[PDB]
């Protein structure tokens, strides 16, 4: 039991202790859902390789009708900006397609984007595998033109990992070596139910705490079917802040003394955001 | 393994 009280501000005075060196955070839609990136929660093909395959086009229109306005990351990535320039960041390992991480100035060493990015584009052919950038890729989408490979005239598809598609190598060397040695987990915007990338919550040694920031509780066992414990009375290490990421992050950073350091980010880094 | 809901 390393957590004095099973409270935020348990986990505050937590990663002020000497003992917190390396934190890994877990992160899903609901960090971006106030950058404007919708949370999507027969019609669940839309991202399932085998129609992917059959028919790109529905993907590619609803990709065009879904691409955001503007890039601008959330406080919650910004909270992970300050993790990184702190030292305290071992990884952060990403649910999201988004690229708003590596806005937020992650690097790819900090970064394993557990189901792909529409950062990098390629051509599907395997003896070609052109690479385009999102700026190529966007003009394709919004000219209602299935992107095709100029040197070869395949498909380029979005480096995202499509249901049904096995996960980056990376995902995997990644999570064999970072929780090994994770003093702290935060799980931020995500419910857990995607595999197997919610499995990496059960990853981490069994004394090291777990501060998830959501709308609801994740995580616990199903009574049907490593899990969370909010509120037993063996509960010992799991924290639930519940409400919105921004929120969450934001009285984190308070208790921290980052609040100004954090506002401060924010403000600038939109600042410039706005002004490109 | 894959991507799973
Ligand atoms: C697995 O969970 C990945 C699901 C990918 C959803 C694709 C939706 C397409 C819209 C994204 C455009 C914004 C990215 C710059
Ligand atoms: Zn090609």
């Amino acid at each position: 039991r390393l957590l004095d009280e099973l409270t935020l501000e348990g986990v505050a005075r937590y990663m002020q202790s000497e003992r917190c060196r390396r934190v890994i955070c877990l992160v899903g839609a609901g960090i971006s859902t106030s950058a404007g990136i919708p949370d999507f929660r027969y019609p669940e093909a839309i991202f399932e390789i085998s129609y992917f395959k059959k028919h790109p086009e529905p993907f590619f229109a609803l990709a065009k009708e879904l691409y955001p306005g503007q890039f601008k990351p959330t406080i919650c990535h910004y909270f992970m900006r300050l993790l990184k320039d702190k030292g305290l960041l071992l990884r952060c390992y990403t649910q999201n397609i988004d690229t708003l991480e590596r806005i937020a100035g992650l690097e790819q060493e900090d970064l394993v984007e557990a189901h792909g990015t529409f950062y990098t584009s390629h051509c599907v052919s395997a003896s070609c595998r052109h690479e385009y950038p999102l700026s190529w890729m966007k003009e394709k989408i919004f000219s209602e033109v299935t992107p095709k490979c100029e040197d070869c005239q395949s498909l380029v598809k979005p480096d995202i990992v499509f249901f049904g598609e096995s996960l980056p190598a990376r995902f995997f060397s990644c999570m064999q070596s970072d929780f090994l040695k994770v003093d702290l987990l935060l799980v931020m915007g995500t419910s857990l139910q995607v595999q197997p990338f919610a499995s990496l919550i059960s990853k981490a040694p069994l004394s090291t705490p777990r501060l998830l920031i959501n709308k609801e509780k994740a995580g616990q066992s199903d009574p049907f079917l490593g899990g969370m414990d909010f509120d037993s009375k063996k509960a010992y290490r799991d924290v639930a802040w519940l409400g919105e990421c921004d929120q969450g992050c934001l009285a984190l950073a308070e208790l921290l003394g980052w609040k100004k350091e954090l506002e401060d980010l924010v403000r600038r880094e939109h600042a410039s955001i706005d002004a490109q | 393994g894959a991507k799973r809901h």
